[PDB]
């Protein structure tokens, strides 16, 4: 709740997840 | 999940699986949004013509879940629901209007890298997230055709609003939104059925956390070109699930 939606296999591991890039770049 | 691939492990930990005690039947997606709380779809809980009116001791929630069907030993945890709410003005007759439902769980999980909570947007950030052409995630263990062995991930472009109204003939509220490829874009994705009261989330390029800003709720078939899955706008409602949430103590 306070730590929410940061992942630990993948944010908190720095680790880009498979289609993660997908959504960023949509925000063009 | 139609047209979609396979989760990766811990991809999406808040991801909770309803199920049914007797039978032993997958029934239908969630999302966690804290040790305590489970968000879902109102219809997987109450849809009377389905013979859907569950009370608390006849459902179950399976978080941390990767397999559709087989337990996970050490990874999966097992919670009974000690109470359901469903949305006061939650419509089942007509389109599914504030088609939402929150549940409190009698064993509270603890956090692991397979088990971690999703956030709820604050205004800002479903004001700058939530628009037109911007991708948004949907996970779940539903159908992969209209007619999954492990979870499955599709990432969906929020379609504006009078495209959402033309599709259908169901009635469009402003408590929904919909998604999902235009048939001139050429790729394709969707939602399906199991695939209910699992969450819609998008990635905050701005503190670079995971926010729930839908909850898989209906559509017309699934992939199917002109049209578009429809989910519960979250924040909308975000005015009930505060009321629910911060009720009681710690």
């Amino acid at each position: 709740e306070a730590d929410c939606g940061l992942r630990p296999l993948f944010e908190k591991k720095s680790l880009e997840d498979k289609t993660e890039r997908e959504l960023l770049e949509s925000y063009i | 999940i139609v047209e979609g691939s396979d989760a990766e492990i811990g991809m999406s930990p808040w991801q909770v699986m309803l199920f049914r005690k007797s039978p032993q039947e997958l029934l239908c997606g969630a999302s966690l949004i804290s040790d305590r709380w489970v968000l879902t779809a109102a219809h997987c809980l109450l849809y009377p013509p389905w013979d859907k009116n569950f009370t608390e001791n006849d459902l179950l929630v399976r978080i941390g879940k990767h397999s559709r069907t087989r337990y996970e030993r050490n990874i999966e945890k097992i919670s009974m629901l000690e109470k359901i709410y469903i949305h006061p003005r939650y419509n089942w007759r007509e389109n599914l209007d504030r088609d939402i439902a929150l549940m409190k769980l009698k064993k509270p999980v603890a956090f692991s890298d397979y088990i971690h909570p999703v956030c709820l947007p604050d205004r800002e950030t479903a004001a700058s997230l939530l628009q037109a052409g911007y991708k948004g995630r949907v996970t779940g263990w539903g159908n992969l055709k209209e007619t999954p062995s492990v979870l499955q991930v599709v990432n969906l472009p929020i379609v504006e609003r009078p495209v959402c109204k033309d599709s259908t003939r169901i009635r469009i509220t402003d408590n929904m939104f919909c998604a999902g490829y235009k048939p001139d874009e050429g790729k394709r994705g969707d939602a399906c059925e199991g695939d209910s009261g699992g969450p819609f989330v998008m990635k905050s390029p701005f503190n670079n956390r995971w926010y729930q800003m839908g909850i898989v709720s209906w559509g017309e078939g699934c992939d199917r070109d002109g049209k578009y899955g429809f989910y519960t706008h979250v924040f909308r409602l975000k005015k009930w699930i505060q009321k629910v949430i911060d009720q009681f103590g710690e």
